[PDB]
């Protein structure tokens, strides 16, 4: 009880940490470039989208473990309650689906079929993506009414409902999530196809396509880590019955979990933001 | 007697340097001691000029000071209206492979020339609608590198064959050809009154050609890497030459000799563009640093910095009227430059 | 003032001997020029030799030259030197110095040309018997 | 006999150039001072025109 | 006024057609790759041309250009025979070129050398830096033929032979002696020598000898190409 509520708070805290940290260097050193009249590419603008929009979900979820601890007073007004939920809601699904536009962003890029259907899209990437927001609102739309049906229909009758809204938000999570890691398997596709067409074709290496493998490690060490971790809080809402008392900080922690964790991984990935990482690491030392 | 050719040259060539030595009483920066410095000169982008594909290779204001003709490597020469950044034409070019466009002083004509070797002049007020190509203009042995329009119907073109050419439009033959550069002609202006153009080669020097004699007048040396751009005073007894030696040179025609050398420590990129304001007291010169610099002409000294260009600076031009100044870099993009007060 | 490479040396010498080849350099700033030397044999084309950089860290040159030859490069004279090793019949030609295009690069390519700016005149070495 | 022609040439150039009347600096350089200040306000980018006028605001 | 009115409003509507017909160009301009054949005269580039002008189709002055269709993937090929020696100057018209296809004579062994210094100028220019060479070593049939024969043994040029053993990667030719493969992968190490020594992480270096079977050729082109265009995607999107 008091155990596992002490250490899901110490491991809220360095999510907070790591996140602060992540999404500001990414922020700050985007923002750096631009200021300095340096290069200003996409993938840097969906960069600086992506870490404001998971700095704010960062710092809402730390307000509300606040408002759990500090100031245990708002957070049973069933009004900032409801609030709560539809503005982290909100924030989510355009930080989520802003994460698998970049996804698409970068298959629509970087993978190479011969299917017509991918060409046409290949062409149009911000368009493609822009839809893809534009449409999944539809998404947004449902996954609101549905939280806000639950919620009154709980009041109207909390900790079994709790556990509902949870598993239907993480539901409309693992949509986006699900789509990204398929389209993430189909770039790794492309990539060993074309591998073997110039092995055939016979072609060397070098030291930035060995960044480039280690990049790919860790994207797909995160993708598989958090998908484990997901499907077990999700089993663990759903099966364990004995409604899991300490189930706010489980959800905090696990809806903390990507704006973080996902954050490092792109720093680790985006060739500008591992030169800016080094900098730094060098300028402490 | 191939030495004793060798020796009567070199015996020329001292005594040149001596009537130079003797000519040369003082130096332009004694005389522009006294001058009150042209300030800090910050011009911003007033429009930019977007649509090109490819690289944006050489541009040329019209007359008029509102048209501007702007040629780029996908194949397109694109004839702007700087006042509303709209296109009027864009003339697709068989080559397209262009580093030279010219506006014809009467605004009827188009010219324009490479890696193909031949000079296309497009009518543009033509008795039907559509741009077509009235010219074209082949003898040169070489990539044509500049080429502009002293009337409607005369052009001289500069190519990389270490020629310079003058080429009646209707006859499409060469009249006179202007011969005696040892490299690549790069860049080539003409004088206010159409007599004399000077041209400025690979081979680290500049001539001074007579059109209608055609006869090399004077021949000024002293850079140490390719000539790449010339440019006239607006007085016609001047000219400011760019090198890839990251320095810029003011010849002058009557002294037969270098003036002054606007050049910094900073800056080690070579020179692409060079032009000449109104007044002829600020240098705008374009530079393999993504950007271009102003000096001041009668001083040294570095007035300004036209910051804004992803790639270099290919093209850099001043209005007739000395309003605008449109500079033209790789990142396929014209910005006009014009100073706030 | 005007771009000049004199070159100095070079005579009839018996195969196997030495002979120091000076090129002097005058009209720009020879630190800041990657400098190569270019021989031209009777009945032939132009064909590079050597290549010294702009501080004299990286020298280069062909298999025919690569241990009997050496290139030096003395800033504070304007002087290039190339030092000629166990010469062979096969040296007979005309070198030059060539001063290459630009300055602050290592990118230059019209040094063997057939008409080349900054290109001494050039010494005739002769290795007959 | 190319380089014979050359350098005839070469010289015959050197020799239309060498008997060219040269003027001082100091004169030519006092008449581009002289160009410069009298056309220096007519100049636009040197002294930026007023808006009102400018064609490009 | 209205005759001003009406002016721009014609103003705009040419500046429309006018952007219409650039999408149009930008299109296709996007769908097709520039390749830039380079060498010496000795280097068969010209035959290079002419085998995939009448191919797949092509254009047919100067600089003999040609476009063709590989799978619906287009191609505009093109060689600048038509200059001068001289080429620090126009050389700079291609630093937007998917690749150079550079064609090495490969088989004469008195111009090797010319030909190490050419594809040490491109590889080390300033606007050749992010352009990846697909380099060609052309007339493997005549270097075979000459190195069985003796004659004239390579190890008279780059002494370096003397000291030098076959790749432990290999990948001979079903029907060919070791000696053909140590003389064909010593050129192709000089080149790769003179390529790696110098920049990385912007351009690339292809190697391919090239056979008497064209298709093999067209497609060891187009495999490049799709590396380039791959590796240049990595780049903008900042996984390089
Ligand atoms: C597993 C992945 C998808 C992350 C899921 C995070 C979700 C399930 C989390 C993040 C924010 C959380 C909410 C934050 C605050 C409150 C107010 C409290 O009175 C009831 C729980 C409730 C309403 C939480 C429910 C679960 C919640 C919506
Ligand atoms: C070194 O990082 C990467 C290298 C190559 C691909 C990807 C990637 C990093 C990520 N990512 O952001 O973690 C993704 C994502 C995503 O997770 O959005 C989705 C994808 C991806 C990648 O390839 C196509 O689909
Ligand atoms: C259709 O080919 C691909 C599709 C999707 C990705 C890649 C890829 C081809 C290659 N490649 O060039 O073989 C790479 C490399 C590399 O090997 O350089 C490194 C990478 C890659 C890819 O994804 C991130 O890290």
């Amino acid at each position: 009880g008091g155990v596992i509520k002490s250490i899901f708070t110490f491991v809220l805290i360095v999510e907070f940490i790591i996140g602060n940290l992540g999404n500001s260097f990414i922020a700050l050193v985007n923002c750096i470039d631009w200021v300095k009249g340096r290069k200003i590419s996409s993938v840097d603008r969906i960069l600086t989208a992506l870490a404001i929009s998971r700095i704010s979900l960062v710092w809402l979820i730390f307000g509300s473990w606040c408002v759990s601890v500090f100031f245990p007073a708002l957070f049973a007004t069933e009004k900032m309650f409801r609030m709560l939920t539809n503005i982290w809601t909100v924030i989510n699904h355009f930080s989520v689906w802003l994460a698998t536009g970049l996804g698409t962003f970068y298959f629509l890029k970087i993978a190479n079929f011969s299917n017509s259907i991918f060409l046409y899209l290949k062409w149009r990437v911000k368009k493609v993506v822009l839809v893809l927001l534009l449409v999944t609102s539809v998404f947004l739309f449902l996954n609101i009414a549905l939280i806000n049906i639950h919620i009154n229909a709980s009041i109207n009758g909390f900790t079994r409902f709790s556990s509902l809204i949870v598993l239907t938000s993480t539901v409309f999570i693992f949509i986006p999530f699900t789509l990204s890691l398929a389209m993430f398997l189909l770039l790794i596709f492309s990539m060993w196809k074309h591998r073997k067409k110039m092995q055939h074709t016979v072609k060397i290496s070098g030291d930035a396509s060995t960044k480039a493998h280690r990049g790919v490690k860790s994207v797909i060490t995160f993708f598989l880590l958090y998908a484990i971790f997901s499907l077990s809080f999700f089993i663990s809402v759903w099966t364990s019955e004995r409604l899991e008392e300490n189930l706010i900080i489980l959800s905090q922690v696990m809806g903390m979990a990507y704006p973080s964790c996902h954050s490092c991984v792109l720093i680790l990935g985006n060739k500008k933001l591992r030169q800016a990482s080094l900098s730094v690491l060098l300028w402490l030392r | 007697e191939l030495d004793q050719l060798r020796q009567e040259a070199e015996q020329l060539k001292n005594q040149i340097r001596d009537a130079r030595k003797a000519c040369a009483d003082a130096t332009l920066s004694q005389i522009t001691n006294n001058i009150d410095p042209v300030g800090r000169i910050q011009m911003r982008t007033r429009r930019t000029l977007r649509g090109h594909l490819a690289k944006i290779y050489a541009m040329h204001w019209g007359t008029d000071s509102r048209l501007l003709v702007s040629a780029s490597q996908d194949g397109k020469l694109i004839i702007w209206d700087s006042y509303t950044t709209n296109k009027v034409h864009a003339i697709p070019l068989r080559s397209s492979w262009v580093m030279t466009c010219a506006y014809a002083p009467s605004g009827n004509y188009v010219a324009c020339g490479g890696l193909d070797n031949i000079c296309s002049i497009y009518n543009l007020k033509t008795r039907e609608g559509n741009v077509r190509v009235s010219r074209e203009l082949a003898g040169h042995t070489g990539y044509l590198s500049c080429c502009r329009f002293l009337d409607d119907n005369q052009i001289v073109t500069s190519s990389g064959d270490t020629t310079c050419a003058l080429w009646d439009i209707e006859t499409g033959q060469q009249t006179t050809t202007f011969t005696g550069h040892t490299g690549d002609v790069m860049s080539l202006s003409l004088a206010p009154d159409t007599r004399l153009f000077v041209s400025g080669a690979c081979d680290a020097s500049a001539k001074l050609w007579d059109v209608r004699e055609g006869m090399c007048r004077q021949t000024f040396t002293g850079h140490e890497s390719d000539i790449n751009a010339i440019c006239f005073f607006p007085n016609g007894n001047a000219f400011a030459t760019g090198s890839d030696d990251a320095t810029c040179r003011l010849f002058d025609l009557r002294a037969d000799q270098e003036l002054m050398t606007y050049s910094h420590d900073n800056i080690i990129c070579g020179i692409t563009s060079v032009s000449f304001s109104k007044s002829g007291r600020l240098l705008l010169a374009g530079y393999d640093d993504f950007n271009c610099n102003v000096w001041d002409a009668l001083k040294a000294d570095r007035a300004g910095v036209l910051a804004g260009h992803d790639n270099r600076v290919s093209c850099l031009g001043v209005t007739d009227d000395g309003m605008a100044v449109a500079t033209g870099s790789w990142d396929s993009f014209l910005k006009i430059w014009n100073g706030s007060s | 003032m005007q771009v000049q490479l004199q070159e100095s040396g070079g005579g009839l010498v018996q195969p196997g001997g030495s002979l120091r080849l000076s090129c002097a350099a005058s009209g720009f700033t020879f630190s800041n020029y990657k400098m190569n030397w270019v021989r031209q044999a009777p009945g032939k084309g132009l064909e590079w030799v050597s290549d010294i950089s702009q501080s004299g860290a990286s020298i280069s040159y062909t298999g025919s030259v690569k241990g009997r030859f050496t290139i030096s490069r003395d800033n504070a004279k304007n002087t290039l030197y190339l030092q000629m090793n166990s010469l062979k019949p096969e040296d007979t030609a005309v070198y030059y110095c060539a001063r290459c295009p630009a300055p602050f690069t290592r990118d230059c390519f019209d040094v063997t040309s057939t008409t080349y700016a900054y290109r001494g005149q050039g010494t005739q070495v002769t290795v007959s018997s | 006999t190319a380089s014979i022609a050359q350098a005839r040439k070469l010289v015959e150039q050197l020799k239309m150039e060498a008997n060219i009347d040269r003027i001082k600096v100091s004169k030519a350089a006092a008449d581009l001072m002289a160009y410069c200040e009298a056309h220096a306000k007519e100049d636009p980018l040197l002294t930026p025109v007023p808006a009102s006028e400018n064609p490009f605001r | 006024t209205e005759d001003q009115r009406n002016e721009e409003k014609a103003q705009r509507e040419a500046n429309k057609k006018i952007e219409k017909q650039l999408q149009k160009d930008k299109q296709v301009y996007r769908a097709t790759h520039r390749l830039l054949l380079l060498g010496a005269d000795n280097s068969g580039k010209s035959t290079i041309v002419k085998q995939m002008r009448i191919l797949h189709g092509g254009s047919g002055s100067g600089i003999f250009e040609t476009k063709f269709q590989v799978d619906k993937v287009n191609f505009h090929m093109f060689d600048v025979g038509g200059q001068r020696d001289e080429r620090r100057k126009w050389i700079q018209c291609f630093n937007d070129v998917t690749a150079i296809i550079f064609v090495v004579d490969s088989s004469d062994y008195n111009r090797l050398q010319e030909a190490l210094n050419d594809f040490k100028s491109i590889w080390n220019n300033r606007w050749l830096r992010t352009i990846s060479v697909i380099l060609f070593l052309n007339k493997q049939d005549l270097l075979a033929e000459k190195v069985l024969a003796g004659k004239s043994k390579i190890e008279d040029y780059f002494p370096e032979f003397a000291r030098y053993t076959t790749p432990e990667d290999a990948t001979p030719e079903p029907g060919e002696d070791p000696r053909v493969t140590r003389a064909k992968y010593f050129i192709r190490d000089e080149f790769l020598r003179i390529s790696t020594a110098s920049g990385d992480g912007r351009h690339y270096c292809y190697p391919h000898f090239t056979c008497a079977v064209d298709t093999q050729n067209v497609k060891f082109v187009f495999d490049a190409v799709t590396d380039i265009i791959i590796k240049e995607n990595l780049k903008d999107c900042g996984l390089f």
